[PDB]
């Protein structure tokens, strides 16, 4: 019955700033037989397992950056992150050991840098494709900031939004950055029809979107 | 070093059974409770149940989410580490993470196993096709399209090609995923020198090697 809560939801500080996030508890975790608080903190990366940083509220792991500390009594806990850096990237989670184990919700932690522009490249489908009936033509937008980017299609000039598919990454642990693959899915008999065929980003370091494109007579 | 290894993870459909393991070294088992914790992509942990150690009777006990539906076991002689899952549901969906739980004096899971995802679903397995993406520096990509369930593994040049990658998180559509995986190298090296991804989707153990081919 000990429900786990964690505020912020999401948060981002710049490199060498100050973190400081909570987690709250429906019940005290301080054990009164060990005079320990039973919460212990975890960072997940993107894409990794969850990592012990800190436990009994407290007692920061061996290995763990004494940039990490853990504070906080009975129903009211603190991680708290000085001099963040880029690789502390990563959702934090707060466990309680009191009664069985309870997780909170977590708490993202985005690392805000200077903004950057994307690096486009665009490509067309491959004949290996093309030989089975579908044609799909890849875009990547690389190591970005911030996230929100614009891309649009165009087909011999006109633009088309429909079979379009949009993936970003997790930020960068060691740059910051974003990067984001957009994907145009045709027919091969309708790419057989058209001859440019036109990826363009928007994105807030220019007013000028950046434009990548090829001919299929060039091919 | 301490070790634990999930596995056991795929497709199973709605109502299905299921059993995961997780093979642990380099600690003494059985002074160990053992935990299972799982994640829906994108979602919290979630704690689902322990298994004592040898001191408390290698008894049991469960979330309620779980409880009467999940089992945990142990092997004490190989030092495994077992889930037992029943009646499936789309809920079930997640990865699902072994993790080294308390001794008697320590309130931590010190050591967490890489993870196996478990997909409910009545959709079919269905193996990826791998295309090649072909333009001072230069970026190349693999297109890994059309394939059920997740996960697949994307590596260059059987991963000593690690820094400039990005690997784009699969997206789902009419029940199949599509993911794409960007990797930069200097022109002068490539195509001078070979360039390949690396694609496995265990769920239909394809293994592919696409060498990215200029003109
Ligand atoms: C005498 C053993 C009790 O230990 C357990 C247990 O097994 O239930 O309970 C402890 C409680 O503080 C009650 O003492 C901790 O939750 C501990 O991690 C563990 O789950
Ligand atoms: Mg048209
Ligand atoms: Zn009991």
């Amino acid at each position: 019955d000990i429900v786990m809560s964690q505020s912020p939801s999401s948060l981002a500080v710049s490199a060498g700033e100050k973190v400081t996030m909570s987690c709250k508890s429906s019940q005290s975790l301080l054990n009164s037989r060990t005079r320990k608080n039973y919460l212990a903190w975890y960072q997940q990366k993107p894409g990794q397992s969850p990592k012990l940083l800190i436990y009994w509220a407290s007692t920061r792991e061996s290995g763990v950056p004494d940039r990490f500390t853990g504070s906080g009594s009975g129903t009211d806990f603190t991680l708290t992150i000085t001099s963040v850096q880029a690789e502390d990237l990563a959702v934090y989670y707060c466990k309680q050991s009191y009664n069985l184990r309870t997780f909170g919700g977590g708490t993202k932690l985005e690392i805000k840098r200077a903004d950057a522009a994307p690096t486009v490249s665009i490509f067309p489908p491959s004949s290996e494709q093309l030989t089975s009936g579908g044609a799909s033509v890849v875009c990547f937008l690389n190591n970005f900031y911030p996230k929100d980017i614009n891309v649009k299609w165009k087909i011999d000039g006109s633009e088309r939004q429909n079979g379009v598919l949009n993936s970003w990454t997790d930020q960068d642990s060691k740059d910051s950055t974003y990067s984001m693959s957009s994907t145009l899915t045709l027919t091969k008999d309708e790419y057989e029809r058209h001859n440019s065929y036109t990826c363009e980003a928007t994105h807030k370091t220019s007013t000028s979107p950046i434009v990548k494109s090829f001919n299929r007579n060039e091919c | 070093e301490v070790k634990l290894v999930e596995s056991g993870g795929g497709l199973v459909q709605s109502g299905g059974s299921l059993r995961l393991s997780c093979a642990t070294s380099g600690f003494t088992f059985t002074d160990y409770y053992m935990s299972w914790v799982r994640q829906p992509p994108g979602k919290a942990l979630e704690w689902l149940g322990f298994i004592r150690n040898k001191a408390n009777g290698y008894t049991t006990e469960y979330s309620p989410s779980v409880k009467g539906r999940f089992t945990i076991s142990r092997d004490n002689s190989q030092s495994i580490l077992y889930l037992q899952m029943n009646t499936l549901r789309a809920e079930d969906s997640a990865t699902y993470y072994c993790a080294r739980d308390h001794d008697g004096y320590y309130e931590r899971f010190s050591y967490w196993g890489q993870g196996t995802l478990v997909t409910v679903s009545a959709a079919k397995t269905t193996p990826p096709s791998v295309y090649p993406l072909a333009p001072s520096m230069v970026t190349l990509g693999c297109l890994v399209k059309g394939y059920f369930p997740e996960p697949v593994t994307v590596t260059w040049n059987s991963g000593s090609l690690s820094s400039g990658v990005h690997t784009f998180p699969a997206v789902l559509q009419s029940d199949l995923y599509t993911l794409s995986s960007s990797v930069t190298v200097p022109s002068s090296t490539w195509p001078s020198e070979t360039v390949t991804c690396n694609v496995a989707h265990p769920a239909s153990s394809t293994k592919v090697d696409k060498k990215i081919v200029p003109r």
